[PDB]
């Protein structure tokens, strides 16, 4: 087994720091070398630096002025420390295991946004089918995710049971300086009768935990 | 042996690291460049991993190359060396500024010693030279070594003829040689098959014959 | 830092046929490359390592070749799940650096956009704002022109646009458009419609809802 997960996501305000750590489980960190990687959303990936059970490190000349990589053996994890944050740090951040130039395996992926704006809570509303009693066939439904900051907003369906039909949409910048979503689902009205539609949202930055069902 | 097989390879690629392997027991890594008074072996650090173990040392040794440069090199044990499986090595400077981080397939850099015991004789049978040689010493299952013979006609003459010897053969007759000329024969060697690719060995030390009148 | 310039920038291939991607380096790195795959919701996965050695687990329809300066990754037979953005990485001369990043898209028989238009359920009206959720479940090609209209009149920069990443299973896009108006405007007007002029049917299709039609 090879597994990695990054801790404490969220938001950051300029010339501050980051406390991303990476939970390693499977093989012993004693052996291999580990890396972090950065990506401004739709622009390109940048490698930042490595570190082993060696203690030894290396940082990209584009961040060496800032960057620090840490290593705790008993904890079995490794921390990125990054200071002097700005609007050139608005990016996706992955941890990986350098067996060669990547690491066979990358960490799930963490988003961290950077601005003056602070945590903002998303809102949730059902969307019933707009039917009369005329003509049917299939059917679409859905919750909603409206006005929030920053990201990410994961939306499942009833403890992650339903699946085939989900189409969580990309967030879009409105004008209120706040993203917005839209999470639909497709099933015949043949089962709009023998079960109800209950999604369980999460937006960790502003810890929002909702449960809006969608009836006929 | 070393200096020579180092030389053979330094024949291309500037600041590149070149590991190779000889009798297929120990791999050997090396790179070059003389600079100034402030260097040394202890100046660099050579870390390897026989895929998935604790890291070790393609462990350093400095030497001056006859060309007036510097060479850094090192080897790795045999039983550990189990071919076909990759190997990645990380080579860093004073401070752990990295200068190489390469993956190398042991099986594909087999470099042989030059054949040897070269013997040319006229043919008690026409206008041919008959060539016999012996495989590079201490080389495992010789039976899959292919050779190539070269025929020079000499700096002053400045000419050639080349021949691909069947794998595992050590003889060959050389026909179509001008009368009254002086021929210089040299042989080289590579692992035939299967899998394990590599490089030509040096040319064996040569042997010349002066051909009789036509 | 070394520059890896990939091409074509993006692509569009059918299921089946043989996609090929190149990757040129500002300085020959020879052997020292990895190809990578980035799926939409997923952390990126490593197809090729050491320029040409296939990683464990990745399909054998993926391969890579090349050396020194130009590199090729080639997907021998395209799958719908083969949707993703691919990147070449270099670790010859630190720091490691990636490519621009060829995105590839799945050409797939033209499909019709099954349309819906849902009620702003009563709880969104205390926010004080109108927003109609007009969805186009499973369509192709992407080329979408959704025009909202209040009481039969085309509007200027009124709608709110979103669009999903191509499906892994049947390769179809889905759209999300929302209308912007005040609680004052919603309670006064009655007609609201999206004018889907998609290629799916040979004529436009429109769905609506009235507040006095509960």
């Amino acid at each position: 087994q090879v597994q990695l997960q990054e801790s404490g996501p969220g938001l950051v305000k300029p010339s501050e720091t980051l406390s991303l750590t990476c939970t390693v489980s499977g093989a012993s960190i004693s052996s291999y070398y580990w890396s972090w990687i950065r990506q401004p959303p739709g622009k390109g990936l940048e490698w930042i630096g490595y570190i082993g059970g060696e203690g030894s490190t290396n940082y990209n000349p584009s961040l060496k002025s800032r960057v620090t990589i840490s290593v705790d053996t008993s904890k079995n994890q490794f921390s990125l420390k990054l200071r002097s944050v700005t609007a050139a740090d608005t990016a996706v951040y992955y941890c990986a295991r350098e067996r060669l130039g990547i690491g066979d395996y990358w960490g799930q992926g963490t988003l961290v946004t950077v601005s003056s704006a602070s945590t903002k809570g998303p809102s949730v509303f059902p969307l019933a089918p707009s039917s009369k009693s005329t003509s049917g066939g299939t059917a679409a439904l859905g919750c909603l995710v409206k006005d929030y900051f920053p990201e990410p907003v994961t939306v499942s369906w009833n403890s992650g049971a339903l699946t085939s039909g989900v189409h969580t949409f990309p967030a879009v910048l409105q004008s209120s300086g706040l993203y917005s979503l839209s999470s639909v689902v497709t099933v015949p009205s043949s089962s709009l009768g023998t079960q109800t539609y209950i999604c369980n949202v999460n937006h960790k930055p502003s810890n929002t935990k909702v449960d809006k069902k969608v009836e006929p | 042996k070393f200096e020579s097989k180092a030389a053979l390879l330094a024949a291309r690629g500037p600041e590149e690291l070149l590991c190779f392997t000889e009798r297929l027991e120990d791999l050997v890594c090396f790179w070059e460049e003389a600079a100034s008074a402030g260097v040394g072996p202890g100046n660099y650090s050579f870390s390897y991993q026989l895929e998935d173990e604790p890291w070790k040392l393609c462990r350093l040794h400095q030497a001056p190359t006859a060309r007036g440069a510097v060479r850094f090199w090192c080897s790795l044990p045999t039983a550990d060396t189990s071919s076909f499986v990759p190997l990645e090595l990380r080579v860093t400077a004073a401070s752990g500024a990295p200068r190489y981080h390469r993956v190398i397939h042991i099986n594909e850099v087999v470099l042989l010693d030059a054949p040897v015991g070269l013997v040319a004789r006229l043919a008690d049978e026409s206008g041919h030279v008959v060539l016999r040689w012996l495989p590079p010493p201490e080389t495992p299952m010789t039976s899959h070594i292919r050779y190539e013979v070269d025929v020079s006609a000499g700096n002053g003459a400045g000419s050639v003829q080349r021949v691909e010897i069947l794998e595992g053969r050590t003889e060959c007759v050389l026909s179509n040689l001008r009368g009254r000329t002086r021929y210089t024969f040299a042989v080289r060697a590579r692992m035939a098959e299967p899998s394990f690719g590599g490089f030509w060995s040096a040319w064996s030390e040569p042997v010349s014959l002066l051909t009789p009148s036509d | 830092d070394i520059q890896l310039t990939q091409s074509p920038s993006s692509l569009s291939a059918s299921v089946g046929d043989r996609v090929t991607i190149t990757c040129r380096a500002s300085q020959g790195i020879r052997n020292d490359l990895g190809w990578y795959q980035q799926k939409p919701g997923k952390a990126p996965k490593r197809l090729i390592y050491a320029a040409s050695s296939l990683q464990s687990g990745v399909p054998s329809r993926f391969s890579g070749s090349g050396s020194g300066t130009e590199f090729t990754l080639t997907i021998s037979s395209l799958q719908p799940e083969d949707f993703a953005t691919y990147y070449c990485l270099q670790h010859n001369t630190y720091p490691p650096t990636f490519g621009q990043g060829t995105k590839v898209e799945i050409k797939r028989t033209v499909a019709a956009p099954s349309v819906f238009i849902f009620p702003p359920s009563d709880e969104q009206l205390k926010s004080g704002t109108a927003s109609v959720v007009c969805l186009l479940n499973n369509f192709y090609p992407r080329e979408a022109k959704v025009q909202w209209k209040v009481d039969n009149a085309l509007q200027s920069g009124n709608s709110q646009e979103s669009v999903t990443e191509q499906d892994s299973k049947d390769s179809t896009y889905s759209l999300s458009s929302t209308l912007t108006l005040s609680k004052a405007d919603y309670e006064k007007h009655k007609v609201y419609a999206c004018e889907v002029t998609h290629q799916g049917l040979s004529s436009p299709v429109t769905k609506s809802f009235n507040r006095g039609e509960c």
